[PDB]
């Protein structure tokens, strides 16, 4: 087998009141994301013959 | 892991597979080998 | 956190930090599209509309 990693989706940021500027809500919302796999196989083939 | 905002697949890219191979103990040999051998060329 | 760098073959960060450029260029770009108007900017289809 072989595997490979795939990279995930995006995300996107948020938009703060400028009324909150001075809470801790000015940094915003937060991103996340984790990876995924893929595999790979074969499979065999044969032939045979008499002389 | 699991905890931080970014992850991985799976524990297999969390893991190291060492190809080193080991073994328990093992029962001495004694008696195979301590009798004389006679040869012989016929039945 | 600290200990996910260390628990993990690969390094993490530069996942990171391109994941957080391009959610701020994709919220970007979809609020200037759509974007409402209350504390976002107004998008061409709202101003569009509301005109």
């Amino acid at each position: 087998i072989l595997t490979m990693l795939v990279e995930p989706d995006a995300g996107r940021a948020t938009w703060v009141a400028a009324s909150a500027y001075g809470s801790d809500n000015t940094t915003g919302s937060e991103v996340t994301g984790a990876l995924t796999e893929i595999h790979f196989s074969t499979y065999k083939l044969a032939a045979k013959s008499f002389i | 892991n699991q905890s931080s905002s970014v992850e991985v697949s799976s524990e297999s890219y969390e893991t190291i597979f060492s190809q080193r191979i080991i073994r328990d103990l093992q029962k001495e040999l004694v008696v195979g080998a301590l009798f004389e051998e006679l040869p012989m060329s016929s039945k | 956190t600290d200990e996910t760098e260390e628990d993990a073959i690969f390094s993490l960060l530069p996942l990171l930090r391109k994941r957080l450029i391009e959610a701020h260029a994709v919220s970007i770009e979809e609020a200037f599209m759509t974007g409402d108007g209350s504390g976002k900017p107004k998008g061409l289809l709202t101003l569009a509309s509301e005109d």
